[PDB]
DNA sequence: GGGCCCTCGATCCG
DNA sequence: CGGGCCCTCGATCCG
DNA sequence: CGGATCGAGGGCCCGATATC
DNA sequence: GGGCCCTCGATCCG
DNA sequence: CGGATCGAGGGCCCGATAT
């Protein structure tokens, strides 16, 4: 009688994450930020919904994929369950940002084994992996066709979040920066060449899944945190009930209506 | 040429100490004194086979990679006297309480961690295999019913163990009720990819143990390869 | 002396 | 077992 | 200086509901 | 609650 | 010594039903 979906958070807590900008908190505070207002939703509000935590570029390896020498820096912090209080004391202060770096479409996999097999059985309705990331690590390209199949296959929708915000797509996209602020909520020049190329990558990839409009689903933590995108897959239908539109006599449209509005 | 590897996987779950009210053996006591008889025909046979027995479900855990509830009792190596002489002790019913005061039992496992560890024990082996085999001696035809993670990921290393080559038969052992492949192990065990699918029944003798575990003990061995001509132009191969 | 039998050694294939 | 509705109190300011 | 008003409580109908 | 259906058990004759 | 019969089992629809 509910909409429940599987909710896995892949965070990169690489080394280059703890690397941080003059003025601008390090991508590893953003993004820990970013999680926790998501989490702090889901707890506070009771909503019934399972979420997993993935952590890559962790010094250590506590992965069910970790076989083969695969994936060794890729941690499964949380397996998919109801979040609780202990998840969100881990995420403010437990996990510490690590000194090796990981391969985010590895990750990616990582994740989406946790989906494939702790959703067993239609007890979810929604399936979605949210990946925070800086893309300033090296990946390969090998497995990005499989990636893109088996997430379609499973029915999995993605959601990116990066240091920096989508520059216009012509023109346009560095003084004084303000976490959640409007406008200047990134360097505009700290973007790497491995950012660039990691973020043609995430481009195709949102691409392919949601089609052109997939690429709007890639977010800056900052404008993340002004914003209730990181609900957006695991959004709730407005409660609708039904009626007829009376005009008259023997004309009676028959109607369904909703509170598009309602603080 | 090359050395075969098979691997003896054993259930340690409260299920394999219960004889079942009757007169034969607990399925565990049938299971190890068959571990004993295969090895004996291995030393009295001249074959390079490498054997190994891996328990699951037990309180103790010593492997590879320290995974909760796996006991590797004996790595992949040539059948000894000593080897057996260890199997000794556990064999009976003056073993069983051998084995349940040296090591635990009836513990919770998990599957796909018991093939993890047993593939990492054939990738140690430096002589070529030139056939990977797990045997799994069982009484519980539906394992982790209840756990649906652990089933699917036990689902998916079985596939990704015959996507290597290793070869995975069932020993189905007298279960209350009868044992059902449809429940677990009907996807999981290696089946001949040229079909050739619902082959044994579930054994409950030793003798039939012993049959089913011999017959697929060793790899067929062709003495010779040689050209059967029905006339000048039909020629077909026969081994 | 003749049949018997067993144990190695030398010959080739998988 | 929920969803919308509506009213009754309680706390804040203006006349 | 009491009213007027608005957040945030409380109480009755009504489609899904395990129930005979 | 009502109709349905099947399987035994108890009742008599060949 | 089988039929016919009659309890008392089993499984799907439907007005009151706490939800």
């Amino acid at each position: 009688s509910g909409n429940k979906a599987a909710v896995v958070l892949c965070m990169d807590v690489g080394f280059t994450m703890s690397n941080s900008i003059p003025g601008i908190e390090s991508p590893f505070e953003q993004a820990k930020k970013v999680i926790t207002m998501f989490v702090q939703r889901q707890v506070f509000a009771e909503n019934k919904d399972e979420i997993a935590l993935v952590l890559f570029g962790t010094d250590g390896t506590d992965n069910p994929l970790s076989g083969g020498d695969q994936y060794q820096n890729i941690t499964v912090h949380r397996h998919l369950m109801l979040p609780d209080f202990d998840l969100l004391e881990d995420i403010e202060s437990k996990i510490q940002p690590g000194s090796q770096q990981a391969d985010f479409l590895d990750a990616l996999i990582v994740s989406m084994d946790v989906i494939q097999h702790e959703t067993i059985g239609k007890k979810f309705e929604k399936r979605h992996i949210e990946i925070f990331t800086d893309l300033s690590s090296r990946f390969s390209k090998s497995q990005l066709d499989i990636i893109i199949h088996s997430l379609k296959k499973c029915d999995i929708s993605l959601q990116f979040f990066l240091p920096f915000s989508l520059g216009k797509e012509d023109g346009s996209g560095d003084g004084p920066f303000r976490l959640g602020g409007h406008g200047p909520s990134f360097p505009l020049k700290g973007i790497t060449e491995q950012q660039k190329e990691g973020l043609e990558i995430v481009k195709m990839v949102m691409i392919s899944l949601e089609g052109e409009d997939g690429l709007d689903e890639i977010y800056s933590f900052s404008e993340s945190l002004r914003k209730l995108c990181v609900f957006k897959k695991i959004e709730r239908h407005s409660i609708h009930w039904p009626c007829r539109l009376t005009i008259g006599s023997n004309l009676s449209i028959r109607i369904a209506a909703y509170k598009s509005i309602l603080q | 040429s090359g050395r075969d590897s098979l691997i003896f996987l054993v259930d340690a779950s409260k299920a394999m100490f219960e004889s079942q009210s009757e007169d034969e053996l607990t399925p565990f006591d049938m299971s190890i004194q068959c571990i004993q008889s295969v090895y004996i025909s291995k030393i009295i046979s001249s074959d390079r086979d490498l054997l190994a027995v891996v328990f699951y479900g037990t309180e103790k855990d010593k492997n590879s990679v320290n995974f909760k509830n796996i006991y590797v009792l004996q790595e992949l190596d040539n059948p000894g006297a000593k080897r057996i002489l260890e199997l000794d002790q556990f064999k009976g019913q003056q073993g069983q309480k051998r084995f349940q005061d040296m090591m635990g039992h009836g513990s919770d496992y998990s599957l796909s961690e018991v093939l993890w560890v047993c593939a990492n024990l054939f990738s140690d082996v430096q002589f070529k295999m030139s056939h990977k085999r797990i045997m799994l001696f069982t009484n519980e035809d539906n394992p982790h019913g209840n756990d649906s993670a652990k089933a699917s990921r036990a689902r998916t290393k079985a596939g990704d163990l015959r996507d290597t080559g290793i070869f995975l038969d069932l020993m189905h052992l007298k279960k209350p009720g009868g044992f059902d492949i449809s429940l677990f192990y009907r996807d999981i065990i290696s089946i001949a990819e040229d079909e050739d699918l619902r082959v044994f029944e579930e054994s409950s003798k030793l003798e039939d143990l012993l049959r089913k575990v011999r017959a697929k003990e060793t790899r067929k061995r062709a003495l010779s390869r040689l050209k059967l001509k029905l006339n000048k132009d039909i020629v077909i191969s026969v081994g």
